[PDB]
């Protein structure tokens, strides 16, 4: 896609899972059902405004799930809970 | 002759160190497993991936599994119990 420097999809949303925390327990599977219902307003809000970058909701048990889906891109040290973004948000100065 | 002469002692030692295999596996019994990177203190806990630091450093990582294993010489029952006490009794590994 144009206007991204990456191979995207609009059908479904990608999720980030940090290599310290492991998928398939029963914490990060249960983030991963009743967050399936955001893609829904991920494709509502980019049809509004096309011109939308990365929606991104950084769940408090490490997940981050983001739109629109594109491969992540060593090793990964990524932590949605030490961005700075998530940081201001989560308490204040 | 001599193995013989001394059966008495044998009999007595290996009675001895049986009592002390069912002592041990009423203490041990199962408590010695571990997860191999020490944060993670349950079965549940020690699985899928984590990020090593290689001899310390914070600035050398690199990815290893989880994995929750007994050790190699444990009392879960009573012939690795014997064995356990045996190895010890030879004076070897037994700080370990
Ligand atoms: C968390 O996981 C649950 C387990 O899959 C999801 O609950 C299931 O959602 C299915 C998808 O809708 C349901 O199937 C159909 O649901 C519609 C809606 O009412 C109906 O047609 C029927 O109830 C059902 N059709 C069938 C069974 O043929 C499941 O009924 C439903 N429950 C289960 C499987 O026990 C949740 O949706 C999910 N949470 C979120 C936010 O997605
Ligand atoms: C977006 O902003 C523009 C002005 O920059 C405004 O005209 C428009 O209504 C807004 N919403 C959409 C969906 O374009």
């Amino acid at each position: 896609d144009a206007n991204f420097g990456r191979q995207i999809s609009y059908q479904h949303a990608a999720v980030h899972i940090p290599t310290d925390i492991y998928e398939g327990s029963t914490i990060v599977l249960n983030e991963l059902n009743w967050t399936s219902a955001l893609d829904e307003v991920f494709k509502k809000n980019r049809e509004e405004d096309p011109s939308l970058l990365w929606q991104v909701f950084g769940s408090a048990t490490g997940l981050a799930r983001y739109y629109p889906a594109s491969p992540w891109v060593k090793i990964d040290l990524y932590d949605v809970r030490r961005r700075p973004w998530y940081i201001q948000g989560a308490a204040s100065p | 002759v001599a193995i013989r002469t001394i059966g008495n002692i044998m009999i007595v030692t290996t009675l001895l160190q049986f009592m002390f295999a069912c002592i041990g596996v009423q203490l041990f019994k199962g408590k010695f497993y571990r997860c191999t990177d020490e944060a993670k203190s349950n079965p549940e806990e020690c699985r899928g991936l984590f990020i090593l630091y290689k001899d310390g450093d914070v600035d050398s990582p690199v990815v290893r599994e989880r994995i929750w294993q007994n050790s190699d010489f444990n009392f879960d029952n009573v012939l690795s119990a014997m064995m356990a006490l045996f190895t010890v009794s030879t004076f070897e590994g037994w700080p370990a």
